[PDB]
C-alpha cells in the first residue's frame, strides 16, 4: 500500500530521471568548472539510493527473494557503487581521473525505468515478438548481404590500389630526415612510375616516406593495406564519408580509371543500394505491424472577433511583425542593437497580440479558449514574447517564441494545414520516435560519457555537452570517422578495437535504423489507413486444411499528306528487337540521333575549345539545327501547330522544344566572338547547355519518368514550403543573435577588435589527416600576412539571405559541423542548442519528408497505394510464382554404383556447407596485395591452384554423377564452370608464364568465385536478385539523373569553367573540362563539400581578376549563376531523384525477399512443391495429365499436406479444379501452383473484388459440381 | 642619376638616390620623411642635413629591409612548395603575386609617401593585389576555424579599406 499509490510511481520515474541527470553531471572536467556540483550529486545520489533501497525491500519483503525486479535491483547496486565510489573520491584517496568512474556506466540505463510504462501496446506480446522476430531475422539476412559486399570491395580495394606513402618532397630530402617543411603545400601523393598517377613537377620528387621513418601510425588509418583497413575504409565510404578525398589521392597514386569504376560502383552498390535494402526492412516492419494489427481483430466586439476581416488582419499583423525582426540586419561597429526602433516594433507588436488573445479570453471566456490546442500555443507565444520583451530578454533564447509566431501562417493555407495533419500524423507514432531518439541519444551521451571523460586528452567526451555533441554528430554523420579516429587514438593501442566496435556498433545502429524508422514512420503517415483503404474499396497443421475450414464455415488538303506520311511512318520469334526498333517514329530515331551527337560534340566544349572559333564543334550545332528546323517544319504542317489534338504545342514538352529550337538558332545565326561574364551571350551559351532535355522527350520511358515525378509535384513543394518556414524562423532568430557575432581576427592570439591590425605569421595547411607532429626546432610552414577581423567567408547571419543561404547549406549536412563550432565558439555554447535543433528538425525530419513524399508518389504511381498491405503481399505472392520454374534436379541412376553414390555425395548438405566454406576461404587468400616481387604472394598462388583443382573435381562431381545435360540446366552451374574453366586457364599460365598479369588473371579468377558465393544462399540470392532487378528497373531513372547531370556539367564549364582555384575548386575537382565537371557534379551528390565548391564558384573581385571582353579571359566567378546552379542541383538531385532509387529498391525488396509467413504460400513450399512436380513429372515435360494430379496431391506433405483423414472434401475439390480448367487435361505447373496458392490464402483478405467475386465464383461451381457428382454416385447405386 | 643601393650607414652619411637594398623602390629622402624608428626616433629629416643619429637611422632602415627580407623568403619559400602555382589562375602567374607581395611586404615596413613615381597608387591597394595575383592558400585549421577564408585577406567586417590620408606610394606591376 505504500508502493503502489499513484504519486509513488511517478516519484519513482522522475527520480530516474534526476539519476540520469546527476551521473551525467558526474565527470572530472565537470567538477573542475563547478566545485559546489559534486557535492550536490553525491546528495543527489545518497538520496535516490535511500528512495530506490526502498522500493526494493519495501517490495522484495512483500514477495519471496517480474524480471524488472532484477534489473532495478541491478540498478540500486549500481547506486550504492557509485555512492561508496564518490565517497572515496571525496576523500581524495582516488585520483577521479582514474577508470573506477566506469563503474557509473549502467546508471544511465535507469532512464529506462523512466519510460517503462509506455511498454504496453494493443498487440499481445506474442504478435509483438512475431513482429520483432521477423525483423531481427531480415536485419540479419540484409546485414550478411552488407558484411558480403564489404568484403568484396575490401578485396578489391586491396588488389587495385595499396598504400598511399609515395609523396612529393622537396628532392633534397635525405632518407630518415623528412620534416613539416619537406611536403609540398598542399601535401600530394604521386607515382613513381612515369605513366600513373600524379609526376612531382621540376624541384620535387616522389619519395616512399616508410624508407624514411614515418609510421603507418602517424599516416592515418585509412587506406587499403590490409584486407582489414581495407574493410574499415570500404564502410567508412558507404556512409559517403572520406571517400572523395580517399580518391583523390587513389588518383594520384595509381591509374586513374581503377579509381574511376572502383569508387563509383562502390558508392552506386553500398552507399545507396544496400543502404537502401535497410530502409526496406523497416518499411516493411511498419507494414508487419498494420498486418498483425488487422489479423488480431460584450455584444459587437465578439462579432468583430469573429469576422474573417480580423482574422486577416491578425495574421497580416504576424507577417509584417515577422518580416520587421528579420531584417535588422548588422549595420557596423557604431550602432546599439538594444533600444532601437526595432525594439519599439517588437514591443508594439506584442502588445498587439496580448490585446487579441485578451479579447479572445474575454469574448469566448477562458476556458473555452484555452480549450483549442491552438488557443493554447497562442497563449504561449503571448507570455514568452511578452518575457522577451522585457529589456533583458531581448535577443536571447526568448526571441525563440517571437519567430514563433509564423508558425500562425499555416492559417492561411487549408491545403497546407491538411498536409501537415496527413504527413505528421498523430502524436504517438513521431512523437514516440523524437521521444525514443532523444532518450537514446542522451543515454549513449551518458555511456559515452562515462567511458570517457577520464581519458587524458580527449575533449570530446570530458563534460555531457561535449559527449552530447559527439554522439549528434555520429548520427548526422558528418565526421563521425573523425569523432572515433580521435577517441581510438586518446584510449591507447589495448582498447582501441574494443572502442572501435563500440563506436561502429553504435554509428549502424543509428544510421541503419533510426533514420530508417524516420523514414518508415512518415511513409506510414502519408499511407492511408488500412480500415479506410477497405472502405474506399468497399465503395468502389497444414495451411490448406485451415484455409479449408475458414471456407467451409463461410458457408490546305496537299503538301500534308506527305508530311504526315513522312512524320508518322514506323517500325514473331524475336519480337524484342522489332519492339526496340519500332519504339520511335523515323523522324524521332533521327533527331536522338542528332541530339545525342550534339551532345557528344558539345563534350569537347571548353573554355579554350569554344564552339565559336572551332568548325569541327560546329559541325554538330549546323546539324542539330538544320535537322531540327525540318523536323519541326514537317511536325508542324502535318499534326498542326496549336489546335490540333496532337498539336506540337499541347504540353510544356512541345514548349522547351521550341525554346530549344530557338535557343540554338539564335546562337548558331549569333555565334559570338566575344562572350563577357554575365551578360547575355553567357546566358544564352548557358540556355543551349539544355539540349540533353530533348532525350526526356523523345524516348517515351524518360516521359513516363518524368510525369511520374511530377505528379507528386503539389507534395512536394508542399513540404519545401514546410522547409522553407522552418529555415524562415531560424534565420530570423539567427539573424536577431548572431549579425555581426562571427567576426574575429584571423590571429588566434588576439582577443580585442581594436588589437587586430598589424602582420603575424599564418601557418598554412600541408595535411589536413597526416600526423608528422615531429618538429626538433622548426615552425610549421606559414608565412606573414595581414590582421584582419573577418566572418568565417563561408557562412555568416548578417542579414536574412545570408542566414538562410548559411542553414540551406547545414540542411545538408556538409560542413555544418564547422558552423556548429563558429557558433559556439563567437558568440557561445549556450547557442549549441540553435544549430542541433536546426539539425534535428531540418534533416531528420525535413528532409525525410521529402523522401516519404517521393516514394508515396511512387507507390501511388504504380497502382499499390490503395491496397491492403494483404492484397500487396498477394500481388507479391503472384509475381514470385509467375517466375517460379521446375526443378533443375535429374533424378538418381539404378544401380548406377559409380553415380548413384556420387549423386548422394554432390546433393549432401554436408558437401554443399563445404563447398561454399572452400569458397569463402580462397577469397579470403586475397587479402594482401598480390604482386610480383613479394614472397607471400607465392604461397597464396600456390594455395589458389590446390583451391582451383579442388573445385575441378567437384565441377567434375557434379557433371558425372548429375548428367553432362543436367549439369547445364542450371545457370549456377554454367557460371561455375565458367569460373573453374578460367581458373585451370590461370593455372597452366601462372605455371608457364608467371607475370604480374597472371597474378592479376588468379585475382580475377578468386574474386568472380567469390561471387558465386552468393548462389549458395538463400537470404543471400534474393537480396541479390532484389539489389541486381531494382537496378534494371530503375534504368531510365538513373539515365535521366544523368541527363540533367550533363545539361548541368555543360552549363558548369560556361559559367565556372576558369574560376580560380580556392578552397574545394582544385586541380582535383574543376570545371575546365566537361567530364571534369561531370566527375565533380557526382562528387557533389555522394559525399564532397558541395558547398565549399559554390563558394568557391562565387569569387568576386578583389579575389579574382574580372576582364571586360570574355568569360574565358576573367577568372572570376559567377554569384548568382553559382547560387541558383549548385543550390537547384542539389536539391534536384540529392532530395528528389534519389528517392526514386529508394522506392524502387523497398518495391523489389517486397517483390523478391520472402518470409515464412503463417497464412501464405512460401519459399520453402515452393520448394516441397518443385520436389514432389520432379518425383511426379518424370521426363521433366512440366506439363502432367489429369490423374498425376490427385497422384500429386495425395503426395504432398508438410504445409501442403492434404490427408484424407479429414479433408477429403477438399482433394475432391482441387481434383475437379485441375479437370475443370483445361476441359480435362495437360495442367501446367502453374495452373496447379496457382491452384494451391488461392487455397492457401483467405481470399476475402488477400484478393482484389474483382478478382474476389471471380474466384468466388469459380470456387462455388467446383463444389456444385463435386456434390453433384457425390450425388450421381449414390444414386448410381 | 641613376640608384645607389645603400651599404652602410656611415658611407652614406641627393636622398632620393640611395635606395634600399630589399625593399629597392624606398629612397633615403622618403624614409627620413615620415619613418622614425621609436628607439631612436629623432630623424624628422632634421638629423641628414645638420651625425651619429644618422646612423642610428639608417641602420634601422636596414633592420626594418633585413627583416622584411627574411618574412618574404618564407613567403617565397611557401609559394615555391605549392605545386598549383601554374593552374590556379588563367590570369596571374606565380612572378605577379611575388611582386605584388613584396611591394605589400615593404609598404608595411615602410609606411610612408613615394615621391617621383611615374604611375602612383594608394598603397594599401598592394593588399588588394596580392588578394588578386596570388593563389588561396588554405590556412591551417587547427586552433581556430577559419571556414573559407583565404591566408592572406586585406578587408574586414564593415570596413571601407581604401580612406583618407593614405601614402600612395609608387606602382610597379
Ligand atoms: C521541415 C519541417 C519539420 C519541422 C517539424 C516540427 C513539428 O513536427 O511540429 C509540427 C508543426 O508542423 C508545422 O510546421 C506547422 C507550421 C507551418 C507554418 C506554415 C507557414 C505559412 C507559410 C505560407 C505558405 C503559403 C501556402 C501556399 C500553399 C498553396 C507539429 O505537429 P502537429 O501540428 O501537432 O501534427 C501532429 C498532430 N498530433
Ligand atoms: C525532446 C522532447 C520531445 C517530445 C516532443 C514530442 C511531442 C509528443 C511526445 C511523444 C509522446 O508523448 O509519446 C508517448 C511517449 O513516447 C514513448 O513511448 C517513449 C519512447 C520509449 C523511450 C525508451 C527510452 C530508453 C531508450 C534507451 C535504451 C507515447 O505514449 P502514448 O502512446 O501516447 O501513451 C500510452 C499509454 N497507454
Ligand atoms: C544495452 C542494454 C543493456 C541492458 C538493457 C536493460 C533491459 C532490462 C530487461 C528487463 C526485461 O526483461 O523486461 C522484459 C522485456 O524487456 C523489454 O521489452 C525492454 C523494453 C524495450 C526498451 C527499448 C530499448 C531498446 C533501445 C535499442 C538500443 C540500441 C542502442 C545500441 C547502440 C550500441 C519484460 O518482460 P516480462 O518480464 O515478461 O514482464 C511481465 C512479467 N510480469
Ligand atoms: C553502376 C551504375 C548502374 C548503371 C545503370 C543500371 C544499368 C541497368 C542494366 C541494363 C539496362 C537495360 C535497359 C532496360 C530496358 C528496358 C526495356 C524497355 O522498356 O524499353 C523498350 C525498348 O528499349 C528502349 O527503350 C531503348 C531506349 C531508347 C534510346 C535511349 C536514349 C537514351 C540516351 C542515353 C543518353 C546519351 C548521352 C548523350 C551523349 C553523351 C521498350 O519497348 P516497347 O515495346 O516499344 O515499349
Ligand atoms: C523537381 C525537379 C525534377 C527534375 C526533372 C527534370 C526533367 C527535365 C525536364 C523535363 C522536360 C521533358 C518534358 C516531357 C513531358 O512533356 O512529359 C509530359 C508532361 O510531364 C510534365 O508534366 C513535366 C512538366 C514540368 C517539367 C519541368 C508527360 O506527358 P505524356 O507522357 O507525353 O502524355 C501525353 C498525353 N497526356
Ligand atoms: C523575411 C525576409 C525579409 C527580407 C529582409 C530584407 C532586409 C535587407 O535589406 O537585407 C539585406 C540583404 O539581405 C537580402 O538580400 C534579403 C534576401 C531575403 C531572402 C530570404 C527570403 C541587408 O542589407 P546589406 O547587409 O547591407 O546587403
Ligand atoms: C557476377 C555475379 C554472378 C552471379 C553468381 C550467383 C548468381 C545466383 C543467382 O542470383 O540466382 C541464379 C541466377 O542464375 C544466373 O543467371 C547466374 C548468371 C550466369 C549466366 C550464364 C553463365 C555463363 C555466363 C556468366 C539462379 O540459378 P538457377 O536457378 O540454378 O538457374
Ligand atoms: C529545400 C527545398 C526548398 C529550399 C529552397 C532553396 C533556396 C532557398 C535557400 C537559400 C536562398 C538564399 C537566397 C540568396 C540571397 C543571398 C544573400 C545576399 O545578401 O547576397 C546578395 C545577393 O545578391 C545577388 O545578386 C543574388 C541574387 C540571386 C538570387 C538567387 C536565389 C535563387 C537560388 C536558387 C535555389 C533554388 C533551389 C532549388 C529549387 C528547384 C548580395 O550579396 P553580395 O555578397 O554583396 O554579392
Ligand atoms: C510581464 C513583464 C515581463 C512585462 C514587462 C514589460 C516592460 C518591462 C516593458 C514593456 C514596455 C517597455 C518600455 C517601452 C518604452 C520604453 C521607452 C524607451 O525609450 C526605452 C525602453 C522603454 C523604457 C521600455 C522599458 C521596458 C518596458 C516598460
Ligand atoms: C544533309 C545536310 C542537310 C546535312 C549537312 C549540312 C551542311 C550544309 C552543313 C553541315 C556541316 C556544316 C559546316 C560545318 C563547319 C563549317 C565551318 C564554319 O566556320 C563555316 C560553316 C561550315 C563550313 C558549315 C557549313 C554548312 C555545313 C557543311
Ligand atoms: C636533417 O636536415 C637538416 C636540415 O638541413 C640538417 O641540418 C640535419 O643534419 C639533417 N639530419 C639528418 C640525420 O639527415
Ligand atoms: C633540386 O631541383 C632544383 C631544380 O631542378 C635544382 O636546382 C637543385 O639542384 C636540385 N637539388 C638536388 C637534385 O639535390
Ligand atoms: C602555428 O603553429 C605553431 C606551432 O608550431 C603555434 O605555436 C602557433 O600558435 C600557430 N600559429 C597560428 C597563427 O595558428
Amino acid at each position: 500500500l505504500w508502493i503502489n499509490k499513484p504519486w509513488v510511481h511517478s516519484l519513482l520515474r522522475i527520480c530516474a530521471i534526476i539519476s540520469v541527470i546527476s551521473v551525467c553531471m558526474n565527470t572530472p572536467m565537470t567538477f573542475e568548472h563547478y566545485p559546489p556540483l559534486q557535492y550536490v550529486t553525491f546528495t543527489l545520489d545518497t538520496l535516490l539510493m535511500f528512495l530506490y533501497t526502498a522500493e526494493m525491500i519495501a517490495k522484495m519483503h512483500i514477495r519471496g527473494i517480474d524480471r524488472w525486479c532484477v534489473f532495478d535491483g541491478f540498478m540500486v547496486f549500481c547506486l550504492w557503487v557509485s555512492l561508496v565510489l564518490q565517497v572515496f573520491e571525496i576523500a581524495d584517496i582516488v585520483d577521479q581521473m582514474s577508470p573506477w568512474g566506469m563503474l557509473r556506466i549502467p546508471r544511465p540505463l535507469i532512464m529506462i525505468r523512466a519510460f517503462r510504462i509506455y511498454f504496453r501496446f494493443e498487440l499481445p506480446r506474442t504478435r509483438i515478438t512475431n513482429i520483432l522476430k521477423r525483423s531481427g531475422e531480415q536485419i540479419w539476412s540484409v546485414s550478411i548481404f552488407l558484411l558480403f559486399f564489404l568484403l568484396l570491395y575490401g578485396i578489391l580495394g586491396v588488389q587495385m590500389f595499396g598504400t598511399f606513402t609515395y609523396h612529393c618532397v622537396v628532392n633534397d630530402t635525405k632518407p630518415g630526415n623528412v620534416t613539416w617543411n619537406s611536403l609540398a603545400i598542399p601535401d600530394t601523393h604521386c607515382s613513381p612510375e612515369l605513366e600513373e598517377g600524379y609526376q612531382c613537377p621540376p624541384g620535387f620528387k616522389c619519395m616512399d616516406l616508410e624508407d624514411l621513418g614515418l609510421s603507418r601510425q602517424e599516416l592515418g588509418y585509412s587506406g587499403f593495406n590490409e584486407i582489414g583497413t581495407s574493410i574499415f575504409t570500404v564502410y567508412e565510404a558507404s556512409s559517403q564519408e572520406g571517400w572523395v578525398f580517399l580518391m583523390y589521392r587513389a588518383i594520384d597514386s595509381f591509374p586513374r580509371w581503377r579509381s574511376y569504376f572502383y569508387f563509383i560502383t562502390l558508392i552506386f552498390f553500398l552507399a545507396w543500394l544496400v543502404k537502401n535494402v535497410f530502409i526496406a526492412v523497416i518499411i516493411e516492419t511498419f507494414a508487419e505491424i498494420r498486418v498483425q494489427f488487422q489479423q488480431m481483430w460584450p455584444a459587437c466586439l465578439q462579432k468583430m472577433m469573429r469576422s474573417s476581416v480580423f482574422h486577416m488582419f491578425i495574421l497580416s499583423m504576424v507577417t509584417v511583425d515577422v518580416i520587421v525582426a528579420a531584417s535588422n540586419y548588422y549595420k557596423g561597429e557604431n550602432f546599439r542593437r538594444q533600444y532601437d526602433e526595432f525594439y519599439l516594433a517588437e514591443v508594439a507588436f506584442t502588445v498587439l497580440f496580448d490585446l487579441e488573445a485578451l479579447l479572445k479570453i474575454w469574448c469566448l471566456g477562458f476556458t473555452g479558449y484555452i480549450s483549442s490546442s491552438l488557443h493554447k500555443f497562442e497563449l504561449l507565444l503571448v507570455i514568452g514574447t511578452t518575457l522577451h520583451v522585457y529589456p533583458d530578454l531581448y535577443h536571447s533564447q526568448f526571441t525563440y517564441f517571437q519567430v514563433l509566431r509564423v508558425v500562425r501562417l499555416i492559417k492561411i493555407s487549408p491545403a497546407l494545414e491538411d498536409f501537415v495533419y496527413k504527413i505528421f500524423g498523430p502524436g504517438k507514432k513521431l512523437g514516440s520516435l523524437v521521444v525514443f531518439t532523444a532518450s537514446l541519444l542522451i543515454v549513449m551521451s551518458a555511456i559515452s560519457l562515462q567511458m570517457f571523460c577520464f581519458v587524458e586528452e580527449l575533449d570530446r567526451f570530458t563534460t555531457f555537452p561535449r559527449a552530447f555533441m559527439s554522439m549528434f554528430q555520429i548520427l548526422t554523420q558528418e565526421g563521425w570517422v573523425d569523432v572515433m579516429d580521435q577517441t581510438l587514438n586518446a584510449v591507447g593501442h589495448m582498447w582501441a578495437p574494443l572502442v572501435a566496435i563500440y563506436f561502429i556498433l553504435y554509428h549502424l545502429f543509428a544510421t541503419l535504423i533510426l533514420l530508417s524508422l524516420f523514414v518508415a514512420v512518415i511513409l506510414d503517415n502519408l499511407e492511408l489507413d488500412e480500415d479506410l483503404k477497405k472502405l474506399k474499396q468497399l465503395k468502389q497443421r497444414s495451411i490448406l486444411s485451415v484455409q479449408h475450414h475458414i471456407r467451409q464455415e463461410r458457408r490546305e488538303h496537299r503538301f500534308r499528306n506527305f508530311c504526315r506520311v513522312v512524320v508518322r511512318a514506323r517500325f514473331t520469334k524475336y519480337h524484342q528487337l522489332y519492339d526496340l526498333l519500332g519504339l520511335v517514329t523515323y523522324l524521332d530515331w533521327v533527331m536522338i540521333t542528332v541530339t545525342i551527337c550534339s551532345c557528344i560534340s558539345m563534350m569537347f566544349e571548353s573554355p579554350f575549345r569554344r564552339v565559336m572559333h572551332a568548325p569541327t564543334l560546329q559541325i554538330a550545332e549546323y546539324v542539330f539545327v538544320i535537322f531540327m528546323s525540318i523536323e519541326l517544319n514537317l511536325k508542324i504542317m502535318a499534326d498542326g501547330l496549336f489546335f490540333t489534338p496532337t498539336a506540337v504545342i499541347r504540353d510544356f514538352g512541345g514548349v522547351m522544344d521550341i525554346f530549344i529550337y530557338l535557343v540554338s538558332l539564335i546562337f548558331l545565326c549569333w555565334m559570338p566572338q566575344n562572350v563577357p561574364a554575365e551578360s547575355g551571350a553567357q546566358l544564352l551559351m548557358v540556355l543551349r547547355c539544355l539540349r540533353p532535355l530533348r532525350i526526356f522527350k523523345l524516348v517515351p520511358q524518360m516521359r513516363k519518368v518524368v510525369r511520374e515525378l511530377f505528379s507528386g509535384f503539389k507534395e512536394i513543394f508542399l513540404v519545401s514550403i514546410l522547409l522553407l518556414t522552418l529555415m524562415l524562423v531560424f534565420a530570423s532568430f539567427g539573424v536577431q543573435l548572431f549579425a555581426g557575432k562571427l567576426a574575429k581576427c584571423n590571429d588566434p592570439n588576439i582577443i580585442r577588435r581594436e588589437d587586430c591590425n598589424g602582420i603575424f605569421r599564418i601557418n598554412v595547411s600541408v595535411s589536413k589527416n597526416l600526423n608528422l607532429k615531429l618538429r626538433p626546432g622548426e615552425k610549421k610552414p606559414g608565412f606573414w600576412v595581414p590582421r584582419v577581423w573577418a566572418n568565417p567567408r563561408n557562412f555568416n547571419f548578417d542579414n536574412v539571405g545570408n542566414a538562410m543561404l548559411a542553414l540551406f547549406e547545414v540542411l545538408s549536412l556538409k560542413g555544418w559541423v564547422e558552423v556548429r563550432d563558429v557558433i559556439i565558439h563567437r558568440v557561445g555554447p549556450i547557442h549549441g542548442i540553435y544549430i542541433h535543433v536546426f539539425v534535428f528538425l531540418g534533416c531528420m525530419i525535413g528532409l525525410t519528408l521529402f523522401v516519404g513524399v517521393v516514394i508515396a508518389n511512387f507507390n501511388e504511381n504504380k497502382g499499390t497505394a490503395l491496397l491492403t498491405v494483404d492484397q500487396r503481399r498477394w500481388e507479391d505472392l503472384k509475381s514470385r510464382l509467375k517466375i517460379a520454374q521446375p526443378l533443375h534436379l535429374p533424378p538418381r541412376p539404378d544401380n548406377d554404383g559409380f553415380r548413384a553414390k556420387m549423386y548422394d555425395i554432390t546433393q549432401h548438405p554436408f558437401f554443399k556447407r563445404t563447398i561454399a566454406l572452400l569458397v569463402l576461404a580462397q577469397s579470403v587468400l586475397l587479402s594482401v596485395k598480390w604482386d610480383v616481387e613479394d614472397p607471400v604472394t607465392v604461397p597464396l598462388a600456390t594455395m589458389s591452384v590446390v583451391f582451383t583443382f579442388i573445385f575441378v573435381l567437384e565441377v567434375t562431381m557434379k557433371i558425372i554423377a548429375m548428367s553432362p545435360a543436367g549439369f547445364w540446366q542450371s545457370r549456377r552451374n554454367r557460371y561455375d564452370l565458367l569460373v573453374t574453366s578460367l581458373g585451370v586457364v590461370w593455372v597452366v599460365l601462372h605455371f608457364a608464364l608467371l607475370n604480374a598479369y597472371t597474378y592479376m588473371m588468379g585475382a580475377c579468377v578468386i574474386v568472380f568465385r567469390f561471387f558465386s558465393i552468393c548462389g549458395k544462399h538463400v537470404t543471400l540470392k534474393m537480396l541479390l536478385l532484389t539489389v541486381v532487378v531494382s537496378m534494371y528497373k530503375s534504368f531510365f531513372i538513373i539515365v535521366g539523373m544523368f541527363l540533367l547531370l550533363l545539361c548541368y556539367a555543360f552549363a558548369g564549364v560556361v559559367l565556372f569553367g576558369t574560376v580560380k582555384y580556392g578552397e574545394n575548386i582544385n586541380r582535383h575537382a574543376n570545371f575546365s573540362s566537361a567530364g571534369k565537371a561531370i566527375t565533380v557534379l557526382f562528387r557533389i551528390v555522394t559525399g564532397e563539400d558541395w558547398n565549399k565548391i559554390m563558394h568557391d564558384c562565387m569569387v568576386q573581385p578583389p579575389f579574382c581578376t574580372p576582364d571586360e571582353f570574355t568569360y574565358w579571359a576573367t577568372d572570376c566567378g559567377n554569384y548568382a549563376g553559382a547560387l541558383m546552379y549548385f543550390c537547384s542541383f542539389y536539391v534536384i538531385i540529392a532530395y528528389i531523384m534519389l528517392n526514386l532509387l529508394v522506392a524502387i529498391i523497398v518495391e523489389n525488396f517486397s517483390l523478391f525477399y520472402s518470409t515464412e509467413e503463417d497464412q501464405l504460400l512460401s519459399y520453402n513450399d515452393l520448394r516441397h512443391f518443385q520436389i514432389i512436380w520432379n518425383m511426379v513429372d518424370d521426363k521433366r515435360e512440366g506439363v502432367i495429365p489429369t490423374f498425376r494430379v490427385k497422384f500429386l496431391l495425395r503426395l504432398l506433405r508438410g504445409r501442403l499436406e492434404v490427408d484424407l483423414d479429414k479433408d477429403k472434401l477438399l482433394f475432391k475439390h482441387m481434383c475437379y479444379e485441375m479437370e475443370r480448367l483445361h476441359n480435362g487435361g495437360d495442367v501446367t505447373f502453374h495452373d496447379v501452383l496457382s491452384m494451391l496458392s488461392y487455397r492457401s490464402v483467405d481470399i476475402r483478405k488477400s484478393l482484389q473484388l474483382e478478382e474476389l467475386l471471380a474466384r468466388e465464383q469459380l470456387e462455388y461451381t467446383i463444389e456444385e459440381e463435386v456434390a453433384k457428382q457425390t450425388i450421381r454416385m449414390w444414386l448410381k447405386k | 642619376g641613376q640608384c645607389f643601393t645603400v651599404e652602410s650607414a656611415d658611407a652614406v652619411c641627393n636622398l632620393s638616390d640611395f635606395y634600399l637594398s630589399f625593399c629597392n623602390s624606398y629612397t633615403l629622402w622618403e624614409l627620413f620623411s615620415g619613418l622614425s624608428s621609436p628607439s631612436t626616433l629623432n630623424c624628422s629629416l632634421d638629423v641628414v642635413l645638420t651625425m651619429t643619429t644618422c646612423r642610428q637611422c639608417i641602420e634601422a632602415y636596414q633592420d626594418y629591409d633585413h627583416h622584411a627580407q627574411e618574412k618574404y623568403e618564407e613567403f617565397e619559400s611557401v609559394l615555391h612548395k605549392y605545386l598549383q602555382s601554374d593552374e590556379y589562375s588563367v590570369k596571374s602567374c606565380p612572378e605577379d603575386c611575388k611582386i605584388v607581395y613584396k611591394a605589400w611586404l615593404c609598404s608595411q615596413y615602410f609606411e610612408v609617401t613615394q615621391f617621383n613615381c611615374r604611375k602612383t597608387i594608394p598603397c594599401k591597394q598592394y593588399c588588394l593585389e596580392v588578394q588578386t595575383r596570388c593563389p588561396f592558400i588554405l590556412p591551417d585549421n587547427d586552433e581556430v576555424i577559419y571556414g573559407g577564408l583565404s591566408s592572406f585577406i586585406c578587408t574586414g567586417l564593415y570596413e571601407t579599406f581604401l580612406t583618407n590620408d593614405e601614402p600612395e606610394c609608387c606602382d610597379i606591376r
